[PDB]
DNA sequence: ACAGGATGTATATATCTGACACGTGCCTGGAGAC
DNA sequence: TCTCCAGGCACGTGTCAGATATATACATCCTGT
């Protein structure tokens, strides 16, 4: 409830960790736009909401999506 | 200042059973050695049943102390059988034997 | 005198439940300090702008 | 498949091996109840009374049955009888 | 405010028809506040304010109950969560066996996750609900699942479901869906994996789902490009890569592709 | 003030078997044994201190009751080990 | 007797509840002097 | 018997053990063809 508060609100914050399902699910992270996937190939369903959750409504810049 | 326990090297309670050596009204008068060996008495008891249950607890590879365990440590003891020969126990079980003809 | 009481004991119950809830909604619905500097039994050496100082012992 | 006595074993040694109750809990509460209400009616009992009159049968039952099952070794034999009873009953001391 | 209106109109559409419809569109777009709509919408038409469930994973459960109290807070917000204590506190909430409409009540909006309904399978067998939703219901893909059996035992008879992506394609989910709809005629699958492929799959769900997509607005949203990076392996890498090559599991392969320290 | 025995022998398992566990239905097993223990003694202590025309029960008694209570390897290790502690608690000084 | 489609296994994860643990406020019986 | 204080109980807050899943292959098993 706070953490994704906290990173809404705070703009000194920098690094957002995160699993496949656990935030990539109705999380408004508008405020970022890198999403970064260190090893998401599990399946493309789990990674189209990944991005989702980022790539929302409200964001005010390009959106650079990195593949490792 | 400090208890009786740590002056007599215990950790079971010297004035506990004190009082209650008092008015349990066994006699109406009670010498001073009487709690501190009732005391030690009952440590070296509890230790040594606390022992065997816990050796058969580590016996059964498993991490708690069940009333299996103090089943098996009562009944596998010699002199602890004998002084506890009457009293039933609570989820204890009966230790395994079968009778040498009835293997075939 | 048995039903005022049993209509006080649910009235009682159900404040308790509805504070309950009350409580239950209003709760669950840096800069990092120097090192330690210290110096006992050392003689000081101290320079100003304008003076110099050395206290020694 | 098996010859008879082996499963017999086998089951023996897994009602020997737990620690589980044997007797069915409302027959007896209503046997405790049947059995109180001519010395006291409209008794109240509580859970765990019943769990002492449970455990304290389980206890004299497999005692008896460690007797009569000597008694029925002592007169060469395996299967027990009523007379094995009355002399496990008669040399326990009760009438 | 939005496109959405006529969306919704049309879902009204079908529940005036009398038989339950499909939201196959990734989230993004506000399906939530549509929801949200929807269910305004319904309580102005048919004068509504009783039994409604909700079922969405936890990680957006505080999030939807903080929109809801944000949007529209003229309903009674009851949540579902923690300690089994709190659970017969709430059971108590809505113990008093109510029956169709209902105004002064506290079980306006119901929220709460997969799992212990799974586990609370006795206590969500009574209480007949009006109006539930499925939130994310790509999770009962497989016909397997307990949570499935569960899902197949309720007294609500309504079945919208809000899923980003039901096209995970596992030859079973399909009829999964299709029956969960339709609980009536949807039962025998070999039938249906009897009843040129490509083509003859599209007007069989066709008046079910409708079709929109991102590209169709004022985009500022970002529009996501890939960079996809690639880079060689180093010899401490692919020494245990050769090594276990050699000894012989994907998994194996891919925590040392990922850190030699796993 | 309901009142038990359960801290001190959690302590005296705890200086020997540190990673190990009570059940509560044991809880009790050693809570009623250490009270059966202890209303035996005390009974055969003051049976034998209304023997002798004797008012008082002191520690000679309650040493002729334990060798007369206990089997005899763990009635000479009691006796050993609660004379260590009289001469302990006696030294006071 | 063999092929084909069902579960079984493995080896990691992931989320999530259950049945234990530990920590704290505060009274009455233990300790001391006599 | 008087004074007294802290050890010990009533009642709170956390921690892994266990259960349950997902997913990508191979492996194997049981049955029908």
């Amino acid at each position: 409830r706070d953490l994704v508060h906290d990173w809404q609100t705070n703009p000194e914050i920098f690094v957002f960790l995160l699993s496949t399902r656990a935030g990539g699910l109705g999380i408004n992270l508008t405020a970022a736009d890198t999403v970064i996937f260190y090893d998401s190939d599990w399946n493309p369903t789990i990674d189209s909401q990944a991005m989702d959750r980022a790539h929302r409504l409200g964001q005010t810049r390009q959106v650079t999506v990195y593949r490792l | 200042s400090q208890s009786r326990s740590a002056k007599a090297g215990l950790t079971f309670p010297v004035g506990r059973v004190h009082r209650l050596l008092r008015r349990g009204n066994y006699a109406q008068r009670i010498g001073s050695g009487a709690p501190v060996y009732l005391t030690a008495v009952l440590e070296y008891l509890a230790a040594e049943i606390l022992e065997l249950a816990g050796n058969a607890a580590r016996d059964n590879k498993k991490t708690r102390i069940i009333p299996r365990h103090l089943q098996l440590a009562i009944r596998n003891d010699d002199e602890l059988n004998k002084l506890l020969g009457n009293v039933t126990i609570a989820q204890g079980g009966v230790l395994p034997n079968i009778h040498q003809n009835l293997l075939p | 005198r048995k039903n005022l009481s049993e209509k006080r004991l649910e009235e009682e119950k159900q404040d308790t439940i509805n504070k309950l809830l009350k409580k239950r909604a209003g709760k669950s619905r840096f800069v990092k300090p120097r090192r330690p500097y210290n110096s006992e039994g050392m003689t000081r050496i101290l320079r100003r702008y304008e003076e110099d100082l050395f206290c020694t012992f | 498949r098996y010859k008879p006595g082996t499963v017999a074993l086998r089951e023996i040694r897994r009602f020997q091996k737990s620690t589980e109750l044997l007797i069915r809990k409302l027959p007896f509460q209503r046997l405790v109840r049947e059995i109180a209400q001519d010395f006291k009616t409209d008794l109240r009992f509580q859970s765990s009374a019943i769990g002492a009159l449970q455990e304290s049968v389980e206890a004299y039952l497999v005692s008896l049955f460690e007797d009569t099952n000597l008694a029925a070794i002592h007169a060469k034999r395996v299967t027990i009888q009523k007379k094995d009873i009355k002399l496990a009953r008669r040399l326990r001391g009760e009438r | 405010k939005e496109y959405q209106l006529k969306g919704l109109n049309w879902l009204a559409n079908l529940y005036d028809q009398g038989i339950n419809g499909i939201l196959a569109d990734e989230m993004g777009l506000g399906k939530t506040v549509q929801s949200i709509s929807v269910l305004a919408h319904l309580a102005e038409n048919h004068n509504i304010w009783g039994p409604f469930l909700v079922v969405t994973p936890a990680s957006t459960l505080h999030n939807w109950v903080n929109e809801i109290s944000k949007f529209l807070p003229q309903f009674k917000i009851l949540p579902y969560w923690g300690n089994a204590n709190d659970r017969k506190v709430l059971r108590k909430f809505w113990d008093r066996k109510n029956l169709r409409y209902n105004k002064n009540a506290p079980f306006h909006v119901m929220v709460t996750s997969y799992q212990m309904v799974v586990t609370d399978a006795n206590y969500l067998q009574k209480m007949k609900w009006q109006y539930m939703i499925l939130d994310e219901a790509q999770a009962i893909k497989s016909s397997q699942s307990s949570r499935w059996k569960n899902l197949l035992s309720f007294h609500c008879r309504n079945r919208l479901l809000l899923t980003g992506t039901p096209i995970q394609n596992s030859m079973q989910e399909l009829w999964a869906l299709l029956h969960f709809i339709m609980p009536s005629l949807f039962d025998s699958h070999d039938e249906f994996n009897e009843w040129q492929q490509l083509r003859r799959l599209h007007m069989i769900l066709k008046p079910f789902m409708l079709r929109r997509v991102k590209k169709n607005v004022q985009s500022e949203l970002g529009d996501k490009i890939e960079i996809d990076v690639l880079c060689d392996l180093t010899q401490r890498q692919a020494k245990l890569y050769q090594v276990l090559k050699s000894q012989i599991a994907v998994m194996q392969f891919r925590k040392v592709c990922n850190h030699p320290d796993l | 003030r309901k009142e038990t025995y359960s801290s001190y022998i959690y302590k005296v398992l705890k200086q020997t078997h540190p990673d190990t566990g009570i059940s509560q239905k044991s809880m009790s097993i050693l809570n009623s044994f250490v009270n059966d223990i202890f209303e035996r003694i005390a009974t055969e202590a003051s049976k034998l201190a209304a023997y002798n025309k004797k008012s008082t029960i002191s520690a000679r008694e309650i040493q002729t009751a334990v060798r007369l209570i206990l089997p005899g390897e763990l009635a000479k290790h009691a006796v050993s080990e609660g004379t260590r502690a009289v001469t302990k608690y006696s030294s006071s000084t």
